């Protein structure tokens, strides 16, 4: 008799994005038990009796365990829900543990080799099994439990008809003696899916609606798959569920008495607008950077008031392509420098956004207000550790002079942060992976003094507005002053040189607008004159 | 000095 | 049998100022239990099984939870009051957790998909659901409880007849794995109301008095709503209670044996003088403002001894108008400077007072004597954090050089 | 076994005599330390301008020898460490090295190991 139910199909279990992991598990675990026996006896090997699964929350471990349990033709599996073995008396936890293996031992002793398979599932295994000798209190029972489990899994007596599956979120807290080969060999990591996995998952959860003609014809799955970045399976299911409810709510009246139409309920359909609305107000991923960050960093957009704006972007694209393609230089760096109120952070954010890399992050000092020095170092190390895990990554470090506390008097600064940054600017990631680093500052000479400007590969200058023509172009692009008033403005600026930053012009205009209609251009010109110049 | 935290307890049963 | 009670009515709940939040909760939680069952079957979706509510004190979380409990035709809800499940014997705190899900599992096994609804309420959830240490040697004091709860809400065995509601004041300490879209999917914030909500709350709490002609005719509720700026739900109720107590106290005499005059107690009525007295002495808000501080900082008033006094105030008016009527610049700052004893801290106080913004706070070094730099930074962060929960805020920083601990010798200061 | 691939990421190419000269000197030092009894301890310093490839050459010299025990101490692992953790780590490495009969140790980026900055200047004593 085979160990697989005759009516089993891989597409029946409804799992998507884990083809490789399932293939590896099947190869390592069930290969021996399906192959003809005589060759196995000649070959003389022992079966494998251990599987461990780990990963971040909401990726599909329990689903794999349940589906594997359903696949095999054997006895009903035994499941342990967390720390359900602990007892108040003495020696009862060990008895509870021993009571799990009774049937397997009995069958092994009776029928010998020709025996069935027994499956045992441990959920949240890190609750009961931890490294021995680490608990200050109540450790008398925990160590005994661990020792009993170790002895039972692999002891003087030998069993050959048991399989053990474990799931955990903290793989590094488990006892090492439990992870050696012969006890728990197949160790698997379940991570976030890629675009193809997201597309497969999205297709899985929309089959019934399509089959029953409840899905509108204007919904494109590929657009959703492209848009939904950094999502996990649970989040995709939640998005679909919210979209379904937004449609059901249009046929209910909860004003005074809850009433349903029941005459328009028929012909219920789900449209693209429901998906869009559910994606902006209901579900939000818990990983990486998203739109709410770019909205804050780039508040007033980008306007082409001159030539240098295109020059900076065309210079950043060359570096993005170089990091993407080349293989002799896996690590690249660049420094954007310019005078104050020039708009460096916005340009850096725009370049990072158009990079289109899978992983993007922004490290800014405004998220670490009041922190000490070690806290700053540790918070930077964490952001740099998560880019090593990915394949190709981009990182942004803005306002360096504020990251390390610099003040002209003294001078005074944090040496620890400086040393950490100098170390991290020349550290390469593991083989086959690539990283881009962008940094912004407003004081080049200070960085030169500390010998940091030679740890960067290249620099890009961000200039200010220098001529009246550019000022008039910016005013026209903003559309704040009419042609009649712009004529008067041009009558004054064309015969002079200007020196102003973009971020200051938007404040000057707002200050001017408060005056009465007659005294607006006059106030604006007075403020501009007061600003002066110092190229 | 922070006072020692709380502790669990273990129990023993007797038969009459 | 319908899930909703036959006689339920929204106006009967008695909650005002939260019409959008309740609509969202209803849509996301109860939409799929009201629609016809066959169509829901065809779609093949599962029900939601979690709600979380967070916000500052006194804004109506426990009232909403209780009303939601009372609006459903189901069993009697189970209630847990804080850390009521902790025990000293090994392995009992988790048996207590597992004992809350027995009935639901039994009914699911027996009746299948025709079961009722079982509700569970966790008050002060942050007391027993903190983040797990996840690093060897600082294992949390209670992690077995967290693991048991996680395993029971969503485990290898599937339930479809439960609903869990939680409440907290510090939403940033909860374990992340507990808040994923499969366990506690709907998260809501309950914040301070606006003028319309204040009017609605006052009407709710005055309806009964108005029924029996116990309220005088010179009381206007719109004026009261206008006056009470940045009041939480509880403070309005306290104000009404204080007014009623003041009204009642006039017909009692307690300096000797206690006697009640039951001949003029039948002509009892509540006047606006009681409300005015209550607004001045009894109720003091927390996110609002009070006139005592201005009297503390403008001790001797402001006299117009020349022209500059007018220019300084006109510039402040202009800046206030700009900050209130602007969209491209949501943040503006200004600095007042001059020689010593010139009176610059009173002018700033006067400008802030005349701004007429709902939220006005003053940060002064008078309240930070002997503090280390870390405590001073923490206090400043607290004030600025409180200032971000209002639609219009004004903040004043006074004596910057005494805040930095500057001394000409050296010089020395706090970086 | 150290991960020599990380330190030597593009091999070594003989573009001039100095490469051979340096390698020969390293071999001579290795021989002297291997076949001596009056001087059980030997030390040497490699110096040059930045971006010259000192670390790769030192790693190659260490590899060419066949000593039982070889280790490399770098600041890449000591990020955010205090001035005591570094001392403890160095002490542990040297204690481990002491056990074997023949030992070779490499210390790279000394100035980064002392936290040197030219302003003042500053460093850890
Ligand atoms: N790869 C996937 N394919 C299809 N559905 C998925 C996938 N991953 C998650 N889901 C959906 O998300 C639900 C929740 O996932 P599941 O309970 O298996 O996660 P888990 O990794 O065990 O979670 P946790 O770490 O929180 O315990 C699954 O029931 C399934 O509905
Ligand atoms: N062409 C442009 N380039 C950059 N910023 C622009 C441009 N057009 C409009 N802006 C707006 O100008 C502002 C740029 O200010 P930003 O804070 O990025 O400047 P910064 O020089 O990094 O700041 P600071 O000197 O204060 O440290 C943003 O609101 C951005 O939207
Ligand atoms: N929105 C509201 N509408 C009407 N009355 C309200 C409202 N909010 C609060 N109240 C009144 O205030 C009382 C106390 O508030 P409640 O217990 O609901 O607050 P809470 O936010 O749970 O408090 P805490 O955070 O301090 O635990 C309510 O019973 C009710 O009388
Ligand atoms: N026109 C006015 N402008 C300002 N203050 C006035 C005016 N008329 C009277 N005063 C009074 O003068 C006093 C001003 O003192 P205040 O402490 O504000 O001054 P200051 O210069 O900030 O002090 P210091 O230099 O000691 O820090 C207050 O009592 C205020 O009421
Ligand atoms: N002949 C060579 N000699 C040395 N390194 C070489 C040679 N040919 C190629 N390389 C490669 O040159 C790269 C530069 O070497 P390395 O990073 O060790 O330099 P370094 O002088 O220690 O640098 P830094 O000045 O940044 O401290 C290494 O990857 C090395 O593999």
């Amino acid at each position: 008799q085979s160990i697989i139910n005759p009516d089993w199909n891989f597409e029946k279990m409804g799992i998507g994005g884990l083809d490789k992991e399932f293939s590896d598990i099947f190869r390592r675990a069930f290969a021996s038990r399906v192959f003809p026996p005589e060759i196995v006896e000649q070959m003389g090997c022992k079966h494998v009796k251990g599987i461990l699964l780990y990963g971040p929350p909401g990726c599909g471990k329990t689903l794999l365990a349940r589906q594997i349990g359903k696949m095999l033709n054997a006895r009903e599996p035994k499941v342990v829900n967390g720390p359900e073995i602990l007892n108040k008396y003495v020696g009862e936890s060990e008895a509870n543990i021993r009571k799990l293996f009774a049937d397997a031992e009995e069958e092994q002793r009776r029928l010998g080799a020709n025996s069935g398979l027994h499956i045992i599932i441990f959920d949240e295994i890190d609750a009961i099994c931890k490294q021995r000798g680490s608990m200050a209190g109540s450790t008398g029972v925990h160590d005994t439990v661990v020792n009993q489990l170790l002895s039972k899994i692999d002891g003087v007596e030998q069993l050959n008809n048991i399989l053990v599956i474990g799931m955990t979120n903290r793989p590094d807290l488990i006892d090492e003696a439990l992870l050696r080969p012969g006890r728990l060999e197949v160790k698997m990591e379940i991570g976030l899916p890629d675009e193809k996995g997201r597309l497969q998952i999205l297709h899985i959860h929309t089959a019934r609606m399509r089959g029953h003609q409840l899905l509108s014809a204007d919904v494109d799955i590929k657009e959703l798959a492209v848009e939904t970045k950094n999502f996990s399976g649970a989040e995709l299911e939640g998005l679909v569920r919210a979209a379904q409810s937004t449609a059901m709510n249009r046929h209910i009246k909860a004003s005074t008495k809850v009433e349903v139409d029941m005459e328009k309920a028929e012909s219920l359909q789900v449209t693209r607008g429901d998906f869009l609305a559910s994606l902006e107000n209901d579900i939000k991923p818990a990983f990486g950077t998203n739109q709410e960050d770019y909205a804050s960093y780039i508040m007033n957009g980008i306007i082409k008031w001159g030539d240098p704006v295109t020059r900076v972007l065309d210079d950043g694209e060359l570096l993005v392509q170089q990091t993407k393609n080349s293989d002799r230089t896996p690590l690249v760096s660049v420094l954007l420098e310019g005078p104050p109120h020039s708009g460096k952070t916005a340009l850096a954010a725009k370049i990072a956004e158009e990079s289109n890399f899978p992983f993007i992050k922004i490290c800014s000092p405004d998220k670490m207000i009041g922190f000490s020095e070690t806290a700053k170092c540790q918070a930077m190390k964490k952001i740099f550790d998560d880019a090593y895990k990915s394949q190709l990554s981009c990182v942004v470090v803005d306002d360096i002079e504020r990251l390390l506390d610099y003040v002209p008097i003294g001078p005074r600064f944090s040496n620890l942060v400086l040393q950490a940054l100098l170390v991290l600017l020349k550290k390469a990631p593991p083989q086959g992976r690539k990283l881009l680093i962008i940094g912004t500052t407003s004081r080049k000479d200070v960085l030169q003094e500390m010998e940091m400007l030679n740890a960067f590969s290249t620099t890009i200058h961000v200039p200010n507005i220098a001529t009246g023509e550019q000022l008039l172009e910016a005013l026209e692009l903003l559309g704040n002053f009419k042609d009649k008033e712009r004529t008067t403005i041009a009558q004054q600026v064309k015969g002079k040189k200007v020196w102003i930053g973009i971020k200051k012009l938007l404040m000057l205009i707002e200050m001017s607008l408060q005056m009465d209609p007659e005294y607006r251009v006059r106030k604006f010109l007075a403020l501009l004159r007061e600003e002066g110049a110092s190229p | 000095m922070a006072e020692d935290a709380d502790m669990r307890n273990e129990l023993e049963e007797m038969q009459r």
